[PDB]
């Protein structure tokens, strides 16, 4: 069957680009659309961006295009990368495929100075 | 079951697809007269040994499972004998997410054909939604 | 984009009882609206699909209705597994979007 893992830093600096790994095994990344969400403080949920079987992308327009998904079938993961992060992306991220009938356990990630 | 244009287009209502990422109604119900012609067992074997099911003639290479297509992917994850059914609940899903790739309805080779440009919308006129 | 509000924001309930959760959309979706569970510590689990198409593995006493823009979960006996988060999403146009959620919680 399929799992779904996220992987990557805990905490990252301010302006730096956060990137995260999902690790999927069970089948190949060839065979589903993957997706990346996000749970802010306060129990808001942000459906941050997916890639299809073309390659071809859909990103929130709330991350004002400081997002990218990319994929390895070599390695079968599929990668998030958050450019010029700030306090305001401190949140909980979540890989899923499409169909939302598998995710990943969820990492935090927080952004600060220190 | 063979749908009439009117009865498939409130169908298709129901089944949310107006206005479904961007594609008016209209688009729905041409595609399905020329991919099918409105008939849900249309099944159409393809040279690549793959073969298109139902309503919107879905492939078995790159959407559904047959069992029987060499490098089949199944994308919808769903057995391409569900999209047979007079029950168009399984192929509008998978069709859903068909469409949710950045190819769009050009996924649909009659609907690229023959409905692409025209005015789609003149295939839900005349009908009670 | 499409807006979701779901009420009420949180509701209190005795196992046993029943209780109905309501999401409404800015605009017509039609059928595309997707209801999830949330527990603490945990990632989002699919509930019921396209407005009312139930889900294999998911229990029986939780059902969706409604079209357009009025949506509604319901939980029918609710059980102590049954406490935590609900959040409503709509995939009928880009960005998909999330209601604010409904915190279901023991009375």
């Amino acid at each position: 069957d399929v799992q779904l893992q996220e992987s990557g830093p805990s905490l990252v600096k301010p302006s730096q680009t956060l990137s995260l790994t999902c690790s999927v095994t069970g089948d190949s990344i060839t065979s589903d659309y993957w997706s990346w969400i996000r749970k802010f403080p306060g129990n808001r949920l942000e459906y941050m961006g997916y890639v299809s079987y073309s390659g071809s992308t859909y990103y929130n327009p709330s991350l004002k295009s400081r997002i990218s998904i990319t994929r390895d079938t070599s390695k079968n993961q599929y990668y998030l990368d958050l450019n010029s992060v700030t306090t305001e992306d401190t949140a909980t991220y979540y890989c899923a495929n499409w169909d939302g009938d598998y995710w990943g356990q969820g990492t935090l990630v927080t952004v600060s100075a220190a | 079951k063979v749908f009439g244009r009117c009865e498939l287009a409130a169908a298709m209502k129901r089944h949310g697809l107006d206005n479904y990422r961007g594609y008016s109604l209209g688009n729905w119900v041409c595609a399905a007269k020329f991919e099918s012609n409105f008939n849900t067992q249309a099944t159409n074997r393809n040279t690549d040994g793959s073969t298109d099911y139902g309503i919107l003639q879905i492939n078995s290479r790159w959407w559904c499972n047959d069992g029987r297509t060499p490098g089949s992917r199944n994308l919808c994850n769903i057995p391409c004998s569900a999209l047979l059914s007079s029950d168009i609940t399984a192929s509008v899903n998978c069709a859903k997410k068909i469409v949710s790739d950045g190819n769009g309805m050009n996924a649909w080779v009659a609907w690229r054909n023959r409905c692409k440009g025209t005015d789609v919308q003149a295939w839900i006129r005349g009908c009670r939604l | 984009d499409i807006v979701l509000t779901q009420s009420p924001a949180t509701l209190s309930v005795t196992p046993g009882n029943s209780v109905s959760l309501s999401c409404r959309a800015s605009q017509s979706i039609g059928n595309n609206l997707h209801w999830y569970q949330q527990k603490s510590h945990e990632s989002p689990r699919l509930l019921i699909k396209y407005a009312s198409q139930s889900i294999s593995g998911i229990p029986s006493r939780f059902s969706g209705s409604g079209s357009g823009t009025d949506f509604t979960l319901s939980i029918n006996s609710v059980e102590t597994e049954d406490f935590g988060m609900y959040f409503c999403q709509q995939a009928n146009s880009w960005p998909y979007t999330f209601g604010g959620g409904t915190k279901l919680e023991i009375k």
